[PDB]
């Protein structure tokens, strides 16, 4: 499998612990935990350079390690701050003390720490169907999918077509929009296209459907506000093909 | 001990482009290049520690020591090469410096250009009325919205794989009452040609 | 300056007796140790007062790290060399790192392995290849020897990175490594003539007995240069006299560019 | 392949009684790595002897000093005893 990491995507309040999991399955002896931050190369956090040690790197302030055998090394947020929202890769490589050796990386986990859960909202998703003017001019047929008002930016959009997703035909932003760009906590919005042949479209049996996977709150965050506590969910809407 | 590279590149489908990295560091045990698509973890290209170029299918990695340069070099460009580009250099003890990373961007060549703004069906279950602007060139460039109940994406490529076609495009929506598809790119410098179907 | 050099060694040893470490490596610029590490300590730790006043903190606490993975290579490729040899018991495995930079200016660069003591694997760094001694190394050469970029990295290493450690290290330690003290040298009667030096530094010296003006390095005893405790050396170098004729002996010594000649009477 | 140690047993300076010196044994060559090395006075075991750590040369082999501070006189007879893998029973190398 590699190196495996979890979870994929985590929303933290200030002051709440959080373990960052890695195993690698390579038999390598050297492990690293990366965080990655936008104008900024990776700077390195904890590192074991074999079984049976570790060592701070260069920001090792608010984060803990435990090297718990050859192929598990765990990062621990003892008390997470704002700061510390991050996007934060797990690494290994053979050894440590090589020289062109690689690194092999796991997936990412994107963490993001705030002060208030008030601030996170799941996304509102809906389907627009394709314009007739397209599909008389160009003989093909955009559907669009918008997934707005959501934070923070822990999405997963994807597309359904007669019951199986496709990606061919399907492009999503790669970065959502700012509702209110000046706002630093401003929800988010994600736009996404998928194409077919008119013929495609004009076959009423055909079924459409766009959904996101939104990673939000469990059962052991506190919930005080009026409306209704913005957990993991998935949101999803539809549209079937017009003769 | 700093490490440099260029913050974005653009070049066009099929051209080559050459990403420089630079660096000054407290001795040198050899220069990493990675790829890293967005969102996805990033991916080993090449090392180089002694001067000279290294190739590598469509990629081929330099590398001078004496000018502590080195540039990744990609050919043939296709749109799966647009990712970030990561430069990393390991110092006299071993520890790895890296660059900031290059975003490289790359243009279709749209053979057929046909750009056109369509309103989209609305939905009963929303309030937006959502505009597309699709199937311009590449040189085409959308600029984000002026009002701020009017959101407008960044242009998009989508491949139509089985007609090998690949269209650029871009959305634009709002619940304003004003608002309509004929004005939605307003602030953006569009193709005198374009589609605008009536109403 | 003269000619210095910067090595580093490894000892590995697979079933050692209680309390002696399975694993050791000692760095040395001449024949000062500047460095050492161990399995018991698990530290890397200086060995000259000139290397800890130098290298801060940093610098032991990261090759302390970098250390303690080079022992579990060890220990991984020592496993694998007995395994293959079909050997019971306990086995040596030991690795030479290191450079030298001539007093002309010029440079070598070298890295070898041993087993129990013998040459098992030299690395040339012009051919970019391995030098097998027997079937065990030839299959440890091949695996090596597929992977391009580690040979690379070694070269660069031995002829740039390990030279640029060499010329740190030797102003480090200029009052302890560039200094001269010359010998002094006296000979006697023992029937053999002895000639004998000590108070000297650096070591490398050279004591020969010519007859009538004549050099024979057969007939000649060579003793070694051996460390006097106090940071300098002795040497002595003897030969037998000829009671049928009547010869002039004398004792040459030549030391950091001055030669001495001792005419006995 | 085993090499036996090569034991060289000598005072620091040239040695003249009354005046206070160091007596040295350097052993050298030797592999494997393990070895016993004493100090004697008039064939007893001298306590107060340092040692230098095990040093690596060039063809694999080890070599080490061992010293203590002493003033030789006319009775007084010293040696350096070793004892390696290579050697059936301990060496013992007379000062002279
Ligand atoms: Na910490």
């Amino acid at each position: 499998a590699g190196v495996t990491q979890t979870p994929k995507f985590q929303v933290l309040k200030t002051g709440q612990s959080m373990t960052l999991q890695c195993a690698q399955d390579m038999n390598h002896n050297s492990m690293y935990w990366y965080r990655q931050d936008p104008g900024m190369g990776l700077r390195l956090i904890y590192y074991s350079a074999s079984e049976g040690t570790t060592d701070k790197g260069e920001v090792p302030n608010g984060y803990n390690v435990s090297r718990l055998n050859k192929r598990e090394f765990s990062l621990r947020l003892e008390s997470a701050a704002p700061s510390q929202t991050s996007v934060y890769f797990c690494a290994s490589s053979v050894w440590t003390g090589e020289g062109s050796g690689e690194l092999f990386f796991g997936e990412g986990s994107r963490l993001t720490v705030l002060e208030d859960l008030k601030n996170v909202f799941p996304p509102e998703v809906a389907v627009f169907e394709p314009s007739e003017a397209e599909i008389s001019h160009t003989q093909k047929a955009t559907l669009v999918c918008l997934a707005t008002g959501f934070y923070p930016d822990h999405v997963e959009l994807s597309w359904w077509v007669n019951g199986k997703e496709v990606h061919s035909g399907v492009c999503t932003d790669p970065q959502p929009l700012k509702e209110q760009p000046a706002l630093n906590d401003s929800r988010y919005a994600l736009s996404s296209r998928l194409r077919v042949s008119a013929t495609f479209w004009q076959n009423p049996r055909n079924h459409f459907r766009c959904q996101v996977q939104f990673y939000g709150l469990s059962e052991n965050d506190e919930w005080t506000q009026d409306r209704a506590k913005p957990v993991t969910q998935i949101v999803s809407a539809e549209a079937w093909g017009r003769a | 001990q700093n490490i440099d590279q260029p913050t974005e590149m653009t070049a066009t489908e099929g051209a080559i482009v050459q990403i420089n990295c630079t660096y000054q560091t407290s001795g040198f045990n050899g220069l990493f290049w990675y790829q890293q698509h967005a969102g996805e973890a990033p991916t080993f290209l090449s090392y180089n520690v002694l001067d000279g170029l290294e190739e590598k299918g469509r990629f081929s990695s330099f590398l001078s020591r004496s000018k502590g340069y080195s540039y990744l070099l990609l050919k043939e460009l296709q749109m799966k090469d647009s990712a970030s580009y990561l430069c990393a250099v390991k110092d006299s003890n071993y520890q790895l410096i890296w660059g900031a990373g290059t975003k490289l961007i790359i243009k279709p060549d749209i053979q057929n250009p046909d750009p056109a703004v369509y309103q989209l069906r609305d939905s009963k279950s929303s309030d937006k009325s959502v505009c597309l602007f699709t199937d311009f060139d590449s040189q085409t460039n959308v600029s984000q919205s002026k009002d701020s109940d009017v959101y407008i994406t960044d242009k998009c490529v989508l491949d139509m794989r089985s007609m090998d076609f690949k269209s650029n495009s871009a959305v634009a929506w709002s619940n304003k009452s004003d608002f309509a598809c004929a004005n939605a790119f307003n602030n953006s410098i569009i193709p005198e040609d374009t589609f605008f179907p009536s109403p | 300056m003269r000619t210095h050099s910067l090595r580093y060694f490894r000892l590995g040893v697979s079933d050692p007796i209680h309390g002696v470490p399975e694993f050791i490596s000692v760095g040395y610029v001449d024949s000062h140790p500047i460095t050492t590490y161990d399995s018991v300590t698990r530290q890397k730790e200086p060995r000259a007062p000139w290397m800890a006043e130098n290298l801060a903190p940093d610098h032991w606490e990261r090759y302390t790290q970098l250390l303690r993975g080079w022992q579990q290579m060890f220990k991984v490729e020592l496993k694998r060399l007995q395994r293959h040899y079909n050997h019971s018991g306990s086995h040596t495995y030991q690795r030479m790192i290191g450079c030298e930079l001539l007093e002309d200016g010029s440079t070598t660069g070298f890295l070898q392995y041993a087993y129990d003591g013998q040459d098992f694997l030299i690395f040339n760094k012009d051919t970019l290849s391995w030098l097998a001694v027997d079937n065990v190394a030839h299959t440890i050469k091949q695996a090596w020897e597929a992977n391009q970029h580690e040979l690379l990295y070694q070269k660069n290493w031995l002829e740039e990175e390990c030279i640029a450690w060499l010329k740190r290290f030797l102003e480090y330690g200029k009052d302890t490594l560039q200094r001269t003290e010359p010998p002094l040298v006296r000979v006697n009667r023992k029937t053999a003539l002895f000639c004998k030096a000590h108070g000297f530094y650096p070591p490398e010296i050279y004591m020969t007995w010519m007859k009538n003006g004549e050099e024979i390095v057969q007939e000649i005893d060579y003793g070694d240069i051996l460390p006097s405790g106090d940071g300098t050396y002795q040497a002595w170098a003897s030969i037998e006299l000829d009671p049928q004729s009547s010869n002039l002996y004398s004792c040459h010594v030549e030391h950091s560019g001055v030669h001495m000649v001792l005419q006995v009477p | 392949i085993q090499r036996t140690p090569k034991i060289q047993v000598y005072s620091r300076h040239p040695a003249e009684n009354g005046k206070s010196n160091f007596l040295n044994c350097y052993v050298s060559g030797f592999h494997p790595s393990d070895i016993e090395v004493d100090l004697l006075k008039n064939g007893e075991r001298i306590e107060k002897v340092e040692h230098s750590d095990l040093s690596f040369s060039k063809d694999w082999s080890f070599y080490l000093l061992y010293y203590t501070e002493f003033t030789p006189t006319e009775k007084d007879e010293y040696a350096c005893r070793v004892n390696h893998v290579t050697l059936s029973q301990p060496k013992i190398v007379k000062w002279d």
